[PDB]
């Protein structure tokens, strides 16, 4: 039994966007089926379900926007999303409703992997990216990634040789562009004494900037 | 709307602990067919939610005899009578005997370890910045336990909210401890009109804040 969804993107307040939700290994059309999404915040919030039957409940926020439909001679559930907005924003699941019309027992048995939908007015821009030198026994260095999009980013510490005493923070947005940080501990009899750079990769624009953390008075 | 409510919001717990989760509805959560249909769920990162007890007490299939299900009406609890480690994560609870279905906000099961305090950095802004007119003045507060902290940004003395960006880790699957970073953004030009700017951290292993600053007239 598995479930398939596909058609996620990056779309503008207002856009368009049709999901599909792929099944297989049971018979579709003897199972009522769902799609739930998951907010940033990690929120979870039904948004609609159909019956096998085809009695269709919908979420009263995207009642008149969001259409969903199954197509049972391919084992395909669709979303037809429409007038999106920001809140829309979400990993979006498909799922499978253990019940048949007029069955007492009803509950999401399997899901899908979740594809993901961003709405929102943004290009894809590489991330200015700034040393973090101090102005003990061991030193603490870092990185700042900052007005990047879209996620993710990759930061390395001397090509992963550094992969101890590192932290690298959840990029937060703010103002429409995404931050993040990461820091990286030695020894103090390591740095200066030997190099320390920073490796941050934006595979979004195969992005590739090294910087080389030295030693500065502030 | 049913709200569901879960507490607490984070569990810690130790391997081989007993653990309860806790789960009120603002509504009865029977239907009219008599049936409750309160679910819970278990999410681990980077998967999908998985179905653990359905209608209120009954165990999915493949799912340990440590799980179990109880409650009735608005009042509903998860119990794992031995917290393995396989058994991190988020779980949470559903009522779908009303449209609409709703879930409660979860509940993080978290590794109890021993307290911890945080290791605190400061950095001034690199040139290469404030060659741009920006300067962000960043504070790392690394490995500390527990979560609960409290950091405040200082300049020359007074409180500053404004432009203050903050993110915490995870718990790490090393040592169990917890991480943050903290970063106050202004402009060169206001960066260089102060001298004192302070990140300061409240922590439970500590009776005195704990402060890091860095003076601009000293460097
Ligand atoms: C207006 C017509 N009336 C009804 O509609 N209902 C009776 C309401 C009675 N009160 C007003 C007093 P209701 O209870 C409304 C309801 C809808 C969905 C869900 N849950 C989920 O969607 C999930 F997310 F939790 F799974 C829970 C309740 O329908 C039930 C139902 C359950 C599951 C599914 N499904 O999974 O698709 C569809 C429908 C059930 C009767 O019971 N019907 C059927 O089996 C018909 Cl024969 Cl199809």
């Amino acid at each position: 039994v598995k479930l398939v969804e596909s058609g996620g993107g990056l779309v503008k307040p207002g856009g368009s966007l049709k999901l599909s939700c792929a099944a297989s290994g049971f018979t579709f059309s003897n199972y009522a089926m769902s799609w739930v999404r998951q907010t940033p915040e990690k929120r979870l919030e039904w948004v609609v379900s159909i019956s096998s039957g085809g009695s269709i409940y919908y979420l009263d926020s995207v009642k008149g926007r969001f259409t969903v439909s199954r197509d049972n001679a391919r084992n395909i559930l669709y979303l037809q999303m429409t007038s999106l907005r920001s809140e829309d924003t979400a990993m979006y699941f498909c799922a499978r409703v253990s019940h048949y019309d007029g069955s007492r027992d009803w509950y999401f048995d399997v899901w899908g992997a979740g594809t993901s939908v961003t709405v929102s007015s943004a290009k894809t821009t590489p991330p200015s990216v700034y040393p973090l030198a101090p102005g003990n026994s061991m030193v603490t260095l870092g990185c700042l990634v900052k007005g990047y999009f879209p996620e993710p980013v990759t930061v390395t510490w001397n090509s992963g040789s550094l992969s101890s005493g590192v932290h690298t923070f959840p990029a937060v947005l703010q103002s429409d562009l995404y931050t993040l940080s990461s820091s990286v501990t030695v020894p103090s009899s390591t740095w200066p004494s030997e190099t320390v750079t920073c490796n941050v990769a934006h595979p979004a624009s195969s992005t590739k900037v090294d910087k080389k953390i030295v030693p500065r008075d502030c | 709307d049913v709200l569901m409510t879960q507490t607490p919001l984070s569990l810690p717990v130790s391997l081989g602990d007993q653990a309860s989760i806790s789960c009120r509805s603002s509504q009865t959560i029977v239907h009219s067919n008599g049936d409750t249909y309160l679910d819970w769920f278990l999410q681990k990162p980077g998967q999908s939610p998985k179905l653990l007890i359905y209608k209120v007490s009954n165990r999915f299939s493949g799912v340990p005899d440590r799980f179990s299900g109880s409650g009735s009406g608005t009042d509903f609890t998860l119990k794992i009578s031995r917290v393995e480690a396989e058994d991190l994560g988020v779980y949470y609870c559903f009522q779908g005997s009303h449209v609409p279905p709703t879930f409660g906000g979860g509940t993080k099961l978290e590794i109890k370890r021993a307290d911890a305090a945080p290791t605190v950095s400061i950095f001034p802004p690199s040139s290469e910045q404030l060659t741009s007119g920006g300067a962000s003045v960043v504070c790392f507060l690394n490995n500390f336990y527990p979560k609960d902290i409290n950091v405040k940004w200082k300049i020359d003395g007074s409180e500053r909210q404004n432009g203050v960006l903050n993110s915490w880790t995870d718990q790490d699957s090393k040592d169990s401890t917890y991480s943050m970073s903290s970063t106050l953004t202004l402009t060169k030009d206001e960066y260089e009109r102060h001298n004192s700017y302070t990140c300061e951290a409240t922590h439970k292993t500590s009776t005195s804040p704990i402060v890091k600053s860095f003076n601009r007239n000293e460097c």
